[PDB]
RNA sequence: GUCUGGUAAUUGGAAUGAGUACAAUCUAAAUCCCUUAACGAGGAUCCAUUGGAGGGCAAGUCUGGUGCCAGCAGCCGCGGUAAUUCCAGCUCCAAUAGCGUAAUUUAAGUUGUUGCAGUUAAAAAGCUCGUAGUUGGACCUUGGGCCGCGACCCCGUUACUUUGAAGAAAUUAGAGUGCUCAAAGCAAGCCAUCGCUCUGGAUACAUUAGCAUGGGAUAACAUCAUAGGA
RNA sequence: CUCCGCCGGCACCUUAUGAGAAAUCAAAGUCUUUGGGUUCCGGGGGGAGUAUGGUCGCAAGGCUGAAACUUAAAGGAAUUGACGGAAGUGGUGGAGCGAUUUGUCCUUUGUACACACCG
């Protein structure tokens, strides 16, 4: 939130779920964030990597997994990894 | 589920209309008996006082509160009003002017009196609050 | 007292006050 | 009930006078006093 | 003084962290007090409510005591502590602790036009416990908080300025009211608002931030 | 029986939205759920949605995007001026900065900004915030 | 029928509901001897003014900027605020309006000014001189403390002509006591 | 120590209106107010009260008396010898020239249209049919560009909505205006003017029903293959 | 007989991401982010399903159905304890809205008792 001066007017912009676009409040125990390594040729770890973050609430659901798994194909397509 | 069409208001309104005697302040209201209560709606009589009487309090407390027994001269009803104020009783005599008033819970009995819900205010037309505080004296 | 005993001796008042008024 | 014990204790009460003390100020001053009291100097009648 | 017991309260005790927001970004547990009191200073305390509460036994009846604590800096911070103790001072002690360590952001918004800052509720949320339930609904500017004592305290220490509130149920038990006034609180920055569509960055989390002093 | 196919297809998607679901299928089709999609669709509230013709009452595959808090319908279409649509905005509304009430007017169906911007008043569709 | 029964009349301010909170006791308190207030119904009929000019300004809030009354009324009401000392020049928003407190309007008053000029050693030395007839506002000598004084006639607040502490002659006490000498 | 605060029937001079009253003013005549000579404050007796002090609910686990009595207590309760609750004194608290006591609104989402309930708290008819009532699936002129937000091009009703005219005044909301303020009132203002500002004396709201204008999405009713159409 | 499906039915098990005062419920969910349609029906506890009127019935009774008056609780779910003429102590963490509980593995069970069955 931006005040008409142009200042922003909240304490923090919390993360939300890469799966269900729902919100991660600071009380989310259940939620993670998951940080997938980039490797280059030959399987080196390059040191960079992605991340994705998911809401307890689709971890509690079990689909974590199906939806972690398409996020990665997702973007593993797009980087080239 | 509750009606909720558009060409209901009928239904709506005559349920409301027959429900709402099931609410007792609205039935209290709307039935007319408190015509035939002893004040007739007013919110104070006058009476006369026909003997003085003491009547027990409730089982917890013991104590004797006390009252008057009073003739409303509006309807000749007879009714046991309270005298509140430690010592009034004796301000009270038989054949005396007394204006009642209602014990604060509207027709309901008060505190540990059984069957009482009227207090003497004025007596002789002096109020009982000045014969208390010597404010005033009753006259003879 | 037990409501079933309750309506029995309500029917049996009425009964009494349905004979009285009625005869 | 026993009508003759009507005004018992307030009849057995000794009498005792009531001080002449000096009159508080009235209005504004009395304000006055109170919000010094309560803003510029246990609860307020505390048998200390 | 303080050893502290978790890798969150290293970081902390050594300084990496200087606001609270940076640990309800990556909704961490916060299991030691000395981290809310490190990154939030201007935490005040109130007890809400004692409240005795017997256990029936063999010989007569065993009391202990309930404290109800709020705290908050009124600048966006609050948390609610409720300790029992078979000591009326313990119990506090025990609740501020408590209060502390459930220290949730709060999100301010504006009525109208964003003009200064902002001062009531984004937008209508409510909170549960037990059979309260508490409404908070945005307020014009000026308004003041419209509330119970139980829920003004706690927008009070929140530091809310005009909100309209209503409640239901059996309020009467205290618990549960200012435990649904607190959900309702920390159910602000879960409302899911057009301003927060744009696209997460995903900053690295201090445990992963500081596994070289960790 | 189906009274609302209106009230139907909202509830299906808010309660797919709320699962997390990343497509819901609306069964049955109607102009009007077509006419609500796209004003959704037009303020972002969904993605993508696909009518499918089976020679009866049609089908949409709509996309969800995670922006959805809720979406439902009024029931009755109660008559709603111009003037009341802030009383109606200020019971139905999250806040006076978000949310859109949808109305079904004699210039066509549209949210309730529209709606002022053309000075047009109607009926009450129903809701999406 | 009586002409004079169509003279309108009414209240200028409501009791609290919570007659007994500490808090707001407290706060009463504490603005009634920070501006030398008679009773609690001089600041509840300030906030009874309050109350209505925030209503007022909030109702135009919940209107478009191009409604013609919110320009209008908005206009009148930024007006009267500007006028009265309430509200700043960068304050020229009905927003502002909505913002102002019962402190404002209890600083516009005459007893407040008066304090404040020099012309009394306190607060209360200022209502007394106001209501012993010392205080003229221009040329009209104001004996009523909760006169509200506007940003135009603040320069003007001066002693009375007809006052001992204003040119005038002496009064009755100390006339009395040099006859006496 | 100095600096700055609150306290004293201390000590001092200042101030002033309540009152009294020349007078003028007021007024049909009077009277009140406003104005004003003289007078008019120290314990400034020129003396503020009404309710309270267990909780709700602000304020005492001070003193004396009474002892389940007398009494208080809206409710919960208090009173049997140590009464924070009665009767009193002192002190304190709230409001304050006011405050206490004895239908209606709020509180009450405890009548619920917005907005309540009905497994077990009060509450689903034993079950089914069924008239009225209430509620009723989808479908029919859309796109498109141009000019330029309007337009262009490729003798069925009604609800509803929009705009207009009405809907007395007073009351309400609200513009202006320093009745000394204010509740008000509809006045007034101007360097002083044989006059002037054409001075002002706005505006909004006003269900339902009626009249008229535009709109046809939504919906109701009437039709809806002898069209036997033209 | 066996295996895999589809539709429909009586049900059952697990689980909370839900709801609920909880018990519990896959509906008793999709509810202050409150509106799919519709019928009946409740408004503290008694008096009272009583009186009276009406109606149906041979009768028994059924349907409809008060008031005066009285009362500060009645009632629901769950917890601990006590009882049964029933069977065989913190801390921190976890669970619960919570009283509590786990830890501590006399127990289980019923309770309208809690001055606790001498109720
Ligand atoms: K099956
Ligand atoms: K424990
Ligand atoms: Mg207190
Ligand atoms: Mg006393
Ligand atoms: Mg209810
Ligand atoms: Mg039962
Ligand atoms: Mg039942
Ligand atoms: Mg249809
Ligand atoms: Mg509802
Ligand atoms: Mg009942
Ligand atoms: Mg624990």
């Amino acid at each position: 939130m931006q005040n008409e001066v142009g200042d922003m007017v909240d304490l923090y912009v919390p993360r939300k779920c890469s799966a269900t676009n729902r919100i991660i409040t600071a009380k989310d125990h259940a939620s993670v964030q998951i940080n997938i390594g980039h490797v280059d040729a030959n399987g080196l770890y390059n040191g960079s990597f992605t991340t994705f973050a998911l809401s307890g609430f689709v971890r509690a659901q079990g689909d974590a997994d199906g939806s972690l798994d398409r996020l990665w194909q997702q973007k593993r397509a797009e980087i080239k990894q | 589920g509750k009606t909720r069409g558009m060409g209901a208001g009928r239904k709506l309104k005559t349920h409301r209309r027959n429900q709402r005697w099931a609410d007792k302040a609205y039935k209290k209201s709307h039935l007319g008996n408190e015509w035939k209560k002893p004040f007739a709606g007013s919110s104070h009589a006058k009476g006369i006082v026909l003997e003085k009487i003491g009547i027990e309090a409730k089982q917890p407390n013991s104590a004797i509160r006390k009252c008057a027994r009073v003739q409303l001269v509006k309807n000749g009803k007879k009714i046991a009003a309270f005298v509140p104020n430690d010592g009034c009783l004796n301000f009270i005599e038989e054949n005396d002017e007394v204006l009642i008033a209602g014990f604060g819970r509207k027709g309901h009995a008060v505190g540990d009196i059984p069957g009482v819900r009227f207090k003497v205010v004025k007596v002789s037309g002096v109020s009982l609050l000045a014969l208390f505080k010597e404010k005033k004296e009753k006259p003879r | 007292m037990r409501a079933k005993w309750k309506k029995k001796r309500m029917r049996r008042l009425k009964r009494k006050r349905r004979k009285m008024r009625q005869r | 009930g026993s009508l003759a014990r009507a005004g018992k204790v307030r009849g057995q009460t000794p009498k005792v006078a009531k001080q002449d003390k000096k009159k508080q100020p009235r209005g504004r001053a009395h304000k006055r006093i109170q919000y010094n009291r309560r803003f510029v100097t246990r609860g307020p009648n505390s048998s200390e | 003084k303080w050893v502290p017991v978790t890798k969150l309260g290293r970081l902390v005790k050594e300084g990496r962290f200087t606001k609270m927001e940076e640990i309800y970004l990556h909704s961490l547990p916060v299991k030691e007090h000395q981290i809310v009191e490190t990154l939030c200073p201007g935490l005040k305390d109130e007890v809400m409510k004692i409240t005795p509460v017997q256990k029936q036994t063999r010989a007569g009846q065993r009391t202990r005591f309930k404290a109800f604590v709020v705290v908050g800096d009124s600048n966006g911070h609050v948390g609610l502590g409720v300790k029992c103790a078979k000591e009326v001072a313990t119990a506090i002690r025990g609740a501020i602790i408590l209060a502390k360590l459930s220290i949730v952001p709060v999100r301010r918004g504006y009525w109208g036009n964003k003009i200064g800052l902002p001062h009531t509720v984004p937008c209508k949320v409510t909170g549960k416990c037990g059979s309260v339930t508490v409404r908070m609904v945005p307020a014009p500017r000026g308004s003041g908080i419209v509330a119970a004592r139980v829920p003004k305290k706690v927008l009070q220490f929140a530091g809310i300025d005009d909100v309209f509130t209503s409640s239901r149920g059996s309020t009467k038990t205290l618990g549960n009211f200012v435990k649904a006034t607190f959900d309702c609180l920390m159910k602000t920055y879960g409302f899911l608002t057009p301003d927060f569509w744009r696209e997460t960055t995903f900053t690295k989390a201090p445990y992963q931030e500081f596994t070289d002093i960790l | 029986v189906r009274v609302s196919v209106l009230n139907d297809a909202l509830k299906s998607m808010y309660n797919a939205e709320k699962r997390g679901k990343r497509q819901v299928m609306i069964r049955p089709s109607s102009k009007v759920i077509i006419k609500f999609l796209i004003v959704m669709q037009k303020h972002g509230y969904i993605g993508e949605f696909e009518y499918v013709d089976d020679h009866r009452s049609g089908k949409i595959v709509v996309e969800l995007n995670g922006r959805l808090n809720k979406c439902g319908v009024i029931s009755p279409r109660f008559d709603v001026g111009v003037k009341e649509i802030e009383g109606w905005t200020a019971r139905l509304l999250p806040s006076r900065q978000f949310g859109y009430i949808v109305l079904t007017t004699s210039a066509g169906i549209m949210d309730h900004e529209e709606a002022r911007r053309k000075n047009v008043g109607g009926k009450v569709l129903g809701f999406f915030y | 029928v009586h002409v004079n029964f169509y003279r309108n009349y009414g209240k200028t301010f409501k009791k609290p509901r919570r007659p007994y909170e500490k808090e707001r006791l407290d706060a009463e308190l504490k603005l009634v001897g920070e501006y030398g207030l008679r009773c609690k119904r001089e600041l509840w009929r300030v906030q009874y003014a309050l109350s209505r000019i925030r209503n007022a300004a909030r109702h135009l809030l919940t209107l478009d900027e191009k409604n013609p009354r919110r320009i209008f009324e908005g206009a009148a009401l930024l007006r009267r605020m500007n006028r009265y000392g309430l509200l700043a020049e960068g304050q020229d928003k009905l927003d502002y309006v909505l913002a102002l407190t019962a402190e404002n309007f209890l600083a516009r008053r005459l007893q407040t000014l008066v304090f404040k000029a020099g012309m009394a050693k306190s607060i209360h030395h200022a209502r007394v001189l106001i209501r012993q007839r010392h205080i003229r506002v221009g040329r009209q000598i104001v004996n009523v403390p909760s006169f509200m004084v506007r940003v135009e006639s603040e320069k003007h607040i001066d002693f009375s002509l007809t006052s001992p502490f204003g040119g005038g002659p002496a009064g009755r006490v100390k006339r009395k006591n040099q006859k006496k000498a």
